């Protein structure tokens, strides 16, 4: 007694897996944050080889955002993938205004969609628009330095901002509760709105480990071994969850109904 | 990274958005559209039969809103009245292609909107276009080679043979071929099924062979048994709607089992949703 | 004697006659060409059927109409027929066929009935009557009746017989050339993929009804023809 | 021994110990670093404690040098010791020239001293320069940050400094050491000579760990193992308090008023009218 | 002492370790001027007190005037070694007129301040690998007459105690009974207090010893006596001295405070007469001095 | 009938030796100064006369000494009065029964120094041809016998070589003591009237905490010569005075 509407989503599931996919992921962070092992450990454990240096070498002379286009065959499913990152930022003699080139790029990828996509003959094209933005924070253990802050209160209302406490791994419990208090308590005060998962603040904001080495990938000290693989605090699980597994869409669906869109309607403003 | 959830990821949030489809059936008074779109979607709707005097043709665009396990269709569904019924033919077509235009016409006003939104939208553009034919038995009558000569390029045409339990089987074949040829005369290209995803495309070939169906429909349920299947009834027999050798309900059946209904939006939103605007946008601007 | 076989071009008029009168009046005709019936024109030839009943006339000619439908538009769809008729009513100094896809009485129905009613005394006739149920075929048949009795239309009218076809003017009939067989009773049938029809089944339709009428008329036919439709014509 | 002139190193015992004792130290770095919290280690967790606190605040606007003063009396001997805190420096947006303030401060010290040891009415006021500099650098690995190496190039030639990978707790051994053989190549590259603490394995920076928790009895705990300062084979504290308090700092105050105040002096006076 | 405390012992009284080593590597330098008669004893003493014949074939009494015999060695005991200068006058008091005595002398000890000031206002300061020759000590000689002080004695003592450190000792006690010395001893401190003359008072302010130092200021000034006549009495020992009435030792308390004397040297006060000296003679020449130095 | 005279430099013990001699005190009140007033001190005539009748029959002798003599720091010609106090003793005497007309001087001598400080050849150069020196190194007791012998030597050549005219004695046991006497020159003193004991008993002598220093003991010094000396040779110093002084004085300006 039905007519077959319950094929809806399995036409849709069969249609979108043959178009294959893209992503474009930013990642920034001041040098020695542990960017580039991070994104080399999330995707396959294969970018940023001693062939491709990328910004391992943290050229600090220029800042010149470097994409990288790479090709992922998921069994049967393409992903191509960019990880937008930019080389050197917010570590040399001075730092004012030192974001300029990001929302350069951002903005400009915008744009440069736009016109792919409102011509007369348009037709379909690759996408470079970025998704999200991954923010690294070092661990001061006070509060956030203004630089963070400043990246926070203007950069917020373009990508999806996603602020990590880099190398989670050298701070103790409860000055971490009383770290992340106080970083949501200058969070009201230079009231910000970050990306927040649809409906607890507590266990907020993610913290990550990453490495590369094997041992279960971990690092090894002196006194043992520092995991990834937890709960508590050094979550490389729920980043990778909340980023790949679950919200992912959800990213592409906010940057476009309201990012992309807020784009849309500042250049046609007037 | 083995998380290849990404093509499930999308299709968990639609069905909370909901679905919205159109269908339009194009056919002259008296073969049995209504009866034949109640049967098809097993629901008993609002469609009064019409009347012979009708001077102008009208649409019904009567909408609706069914349900299944999880998805909310919010169904659109429009009919024309009083068609083909005068002695008029090549103003028959007008009333039915200003309606996908018009349909075409909001949403496209709409696209073009500064503070635009798309997350949720009801396109209202017409999806698919059955055509009904009279079950005559020598070749296609004067309206409908007109209809087609001038309708393929807007909307995915599918043409059934209504009626068709008053053909033999053994003259059906040539008409078929008496038909196709007129097809292949005027050389329009109807709805060809995709044949490209390698996946499911030898279903879709093996159906461009049959590709002028035939149909019935009856809102009676008679043979039990096996199950209150619905039948057709006279003197002399008993007409099976699904037995494979009597009607094709079941193959004309495979937009709706959906085999290719987001084919259809897709062919809608690239094929026919861009020679109105490849070219016919050019009013303002590009030249 | 004066009759008509007009009909919409695939309603099955040829094989009637020819079942009817057991002819093959057109040994060598093609159906026109669909990309060439655009501006359809009608044209009439000529028949040559000699009748074998219980009274035998001296010759049978029916007037074939093809191509008076498939029009794009009719701009004339009624000159050569009541051109064809009064020449032969002229010399000396009728079935009309209701397709069953439809609601009743499609328009062309009640104009050329109201031009030729006055003519020649006509005989409505419902073609392809195997796609008809018994409920819808009384449905239509009321409907029929009250479309020619609300804008004055008239048509025609032991005695059980004539009672039985007084009841029911509009016959139901269909056309076999071929003589299929089902349950025994193999006269002059149609294949469907559910069986047979047979012709001459008295409950299907009224197609021997019709050739009784027809046969036993033929001398009402002429003296109305040459008194009332006579004096009318001059 | 009779005729018994070698008793002068027991005079010379006797009349420093009536004397007193002061001493003067400053630690730089980026705020955040683990400077406090050292220092507190050093001198046994007294300093900097919720009655005073020190750079934990971090006022960055205007970075203004602090300088504490506190007695200690240990084993008889009791001595002033002033440690000099930098609130501000290198953590705002803007690291251009920040040294500057420094700089101030130490010549400061340094022209006062002078005006006290050059008056008719010389007297024993206390001396009050800086005799030792501590640098945190940070241990971001595979480099050294611009912002320290033109820090290094300047002040190298006015106070001594040693430079120091604070929170060395972070950074596996053989990083650990090619970090280090990396520091010394960009040392013996860029033309940068250092205080050389008159080997192999104790090679020059020293890394450090600064703790306050009692467990384990200074220590951290992490969720993982055990941080412990007192052990020479994770970190190198020992080494650093050897080197620096119960060793060198005479051969330190030598050093400053032997080859600093003498280049100070001999600017200056050489410059004057 | 209310002040802020440690809790494990910091590593911390190690200073006065330091201080200590870094002094002995370079050694030390002294400087100690014989002031007195020709005659009196002088080479004698510092033979018999530093256990070593230096040098010296005695003053003629046909000098013209007083000279300084000015003589540095290398002397070294263990771990430790001395730039010693003895600075002996040479012919005073040799002739008549003596009222134009110790000029010769007190000049000198001037001229050596200069040389370690004019290292200071000198811009090439090297001060570490610097050898002074200021004259740290002054032990001056009284002839044992018996009465009071000799006239020259006297007026040198009150014209020479604001340059350097003096230590007056009574020279040839060989001479005087101690039931008269007493009462020498009371005559002569008299005339020092009512002249003004302020001796060296060895220091009080320590509490180590504050007491030795409390007893010895009352024995000014002492009794010596110096030799090298080798006679052993009875065990290893030679610095005596033959009459034909019996001998006479020197390392003994009864006759001659000669101890009393070296307990400047041996254990308590150098180091402090030294820093005494660079404390409140030095600054009081450059006090007296920077006022006509046109410098403030 | 006899005046002797002292000299030396004060505080070499020389008033306390002229005691021992008459076994007397004559001085009763006098005032030893203070260093304070000493600087610049004058030299005076202290003369002294004492009943002794020891050896001869009846001799009321005076003797004189000069208080003050060189103890000044600069000697401001300290010889003028000692000289003029000669000059008159003959010129009043000759004036003629004698009046005191100084027979013998006494040159006492520092044992601390090398030899005669230039003062003392000063005075042996001015003096030594007007009356009968005789040079005695006071405070004896300071001297060991080897420093002894060789500044015995120095004083004889340092007379050898300015030329001083020191009174020789005047050539069987008279012969051996005479020439035994004349060997010992310049001899050895000390003086000392504090009866303190000794071997024998109740001597006189000087207490040191390592001896006691006795005065007849010819070993100890030669206090016991020079007595004996000017004992014998009274008469033969009168008569060197009379015949090779008085007449010289005489013989030049009267
Ligand atoms: N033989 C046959 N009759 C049918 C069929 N479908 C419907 N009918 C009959 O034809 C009549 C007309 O059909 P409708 O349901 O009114 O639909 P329609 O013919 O398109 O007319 P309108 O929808 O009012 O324009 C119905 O009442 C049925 O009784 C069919 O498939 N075969
Ligand atoms: N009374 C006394 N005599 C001494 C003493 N020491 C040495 N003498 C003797 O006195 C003489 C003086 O010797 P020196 O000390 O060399 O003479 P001086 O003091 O150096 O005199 P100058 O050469 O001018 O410096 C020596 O020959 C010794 O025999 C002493 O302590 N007391
Ligand atoms: N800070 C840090 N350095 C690492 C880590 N893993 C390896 N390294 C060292 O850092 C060098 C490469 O630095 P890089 O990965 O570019 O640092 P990043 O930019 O912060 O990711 C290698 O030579 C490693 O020795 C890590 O997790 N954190
Ligand atoms: N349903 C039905 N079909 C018929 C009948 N007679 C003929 N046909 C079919 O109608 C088709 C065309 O008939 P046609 O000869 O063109 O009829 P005409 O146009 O009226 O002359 C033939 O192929 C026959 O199979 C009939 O009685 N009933
Ligand atoms: N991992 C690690 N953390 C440290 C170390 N020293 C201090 N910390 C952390 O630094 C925080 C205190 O920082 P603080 O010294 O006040 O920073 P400052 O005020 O800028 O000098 C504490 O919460 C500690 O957890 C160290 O040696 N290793
Ligand atoms: N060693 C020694 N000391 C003497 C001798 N005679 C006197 N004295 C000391 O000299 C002091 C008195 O000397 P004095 O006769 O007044 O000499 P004057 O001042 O020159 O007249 C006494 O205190 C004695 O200690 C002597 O023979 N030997
Ligand atoms: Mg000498």
């Amino acid at each position: 007694g039905y007519v077959g509407f319950a094929n809806l989503p399995n036409q849709v599931y069969r249609k979108s897996v043959k178009r294959g996919f893209e992503f474009t992921l930013m990642v920034v962070g001041e040098s020695g944050l542990g960017k580039s092992t991070l994104i080399n450990s999330l995707f396959l454990t294969d970018l940023y080889s001693p062939e491709y240096p990328g910004p391992s070498h943290r050229i600090k002379k220029t800042v010149q955002v470097e994409q990288s286009k790479v090709l992922i065959k998921e069994g049967g499913v393409q992903l191509l993938l960019t990880i937008v990152d930019t080389p050197g930022f917010g570590d040399a003699v001075d730092n004012s205004n030192c974001w300029q080139p990001v929302i350069d790029y951002i903005d400009s990828k915008f744009e440069d969609y736009l016109n792919a996509e409102s011509r007369v003959n348009r037709r379909q094209m690759p996408d470079n628009r970025v998704q999200c933005c991954l923010y690294f924070i070092a661990p001061s253990g006070h509060g956030l330095k203004p630089l963070d802050i400043e990246f926070m209160k203007r950069l917020h209302e373009k990508v999806n901002i996603i602020p990590l406490i880099a190398k989670a791994d050298t701070l103790t419990p409860e000055e971490c509760q009383q770290f992340k208090k106080q970083i949501m308590k200058e969070i009201q005060e230079h009231k910000i709105k970050i990306y927040e998962f649809p409906e607890i603040k507590d266990r907020l904001p993610l913290a990550v480990v990453g490495s590369n080495t094997i041992i279960v990938r971990g690092r090894q000290y002196p006194w043992g071994v520092a995991e990834v693989e937890n709960g508590e605090h050094c979550d490389f699980t729920i980043l990778r969850n909340m980023l790949i597994r679950t919200h992912m869409q959800d990213l592409k669906d906010v940057t476009n109904n309201v990012h992309y869109e807020n784009y849309r309607s500042r250049k046609l403003a007037a | 990274v083995g998380f290849d959830s990404l093509p499930d990821q999308l299709v968990n949030k639609s069905v909370s958005q909901g679905f919205c489809f159109n269908i339009l059936c194009v056919g002259e008074t008296g073969l049995g559209k209504s009866t034949l779109m109640d049967t098809l979607f097993n629901t008993k709707f609002e469609g009064e039969p019409a009347t012979h005097t009708q001077p102008g043709v009208q649409l019904q665009s009567n909408t609706y809103d069914l349900q299944e396990s999880n998805v909310r269709l919010k169904l659109t569904i429009v009919s024309t009245v009083g068609f083909g019924d005068q002695i008029n033919k090549e103003d028959s077509y007008k009333p039915i292609v200003e309606f996908i235009d018009a349909q075409f016409e909001a949403y496209l006003q709409e696209e073009l909107k500064i503070r635009r939104v798309l997350h949720t939208y009801h396109d209202s553009r017409i999806h698919v276009c059955l055509y009904f034919i009279a079950p005559t038995g020598h070749s296609l009558k004067s309206l409908d080679l007109v209809t087609m000569k001038k309708l393929d390029s807007k909307v995915n045409i599918i043409p059934i043979i209504a009626k068709a339990d008053a053909i033999s089987k053994s003259e059906l074949t040539k008409f078929k071929i008496k038909i196709t040829s007129e097809l292949v005369s005027n050389g329009v290209q109807i709805y060809q099924f995709p044949t490209d995803d390698e996946s499911v495309a030898e279903i879709n070939g093996t159906m461009n062979a049959h590709l002028p169906f035939a149909v019935i429909g009856s809102t009676e349920e008679l043979k039990i048994g096996n199950k209150m299947m619905r039948a057709r009834q006279y003197p002399w027999g008993t007409v099976q709607v699904e037995n494979e050798a009597h009607c094709d309900f079941v193959k004309l059946r495979e937009m709706l089992i959906r085999v290719n209904m987001e084919d259809l939006r897709e062919q809608t939103h690239t094929r026919h949703y861009e020679l109105y605007r490849r070219c016919k946008l050019e009013e303002m601007g590009f030249k | 004697f004066t009759l008509m076989v007009v009909g919409e071009s695939g309603l099955g008029k040829s094989t009637l006659i020819n079942s009817l009168f057991l002819t093959d009046l057109y040994p060598e005709r093609v159906i026109p060409g669909a990309a060439e019936k655009i501006e359809r024109t009608v044209q009439i030839e000529a028949s040559t059927v000699e009748i074998e009943e219980r009274g035998v006339k001296l010759r049978l000619t029916v007037v074939d109409t093809p191509g008076y439908g498939d029009a794009i538009n009719c701009r004339d769809c009624f000159k050569t027929i009541i051109s064809y008729i009064d020449e032969q009513f002229e010399r000396y100094l009728c079935f009309y066929f209701i397709s069953p896809f439809g609601h009743g009485l499609k328009p062309l129905d009640v104009a050329f009935m109201k031009a030729i009613h006055n003519k020649v005394n006509i005989v409505p006739v419902i073609a392809k009557a195997d796609t008809l149920t018994l409920k819808e075929r009384e449905r239509l048949k009321k409907r029929i009746l009250d479309e020619i009795e609300e804008h004055n239309i008239k048509i025609y009218h032991f005695k059980e017989q004539t009672r039985l076809l007084k009841a029911s003017i509009p016959f139901s009939v269909v056309g076999s050339n071929q003589l299929i067989e089902a349950k025994g009773k193999k006269v002059r049938g149609r294949l469907y993929p559910w069986g047979v029809v047979e012709v001459e089944n008295p409950e299907h339709n009224d197609f021997l009804k019709l050739r009784t009428m027809l046969i036993t008329h033929m001398q009402d036919l002429q003296e109305v023809t040459q008194d009332l439709h006579y004096e009318n014509f001059r």
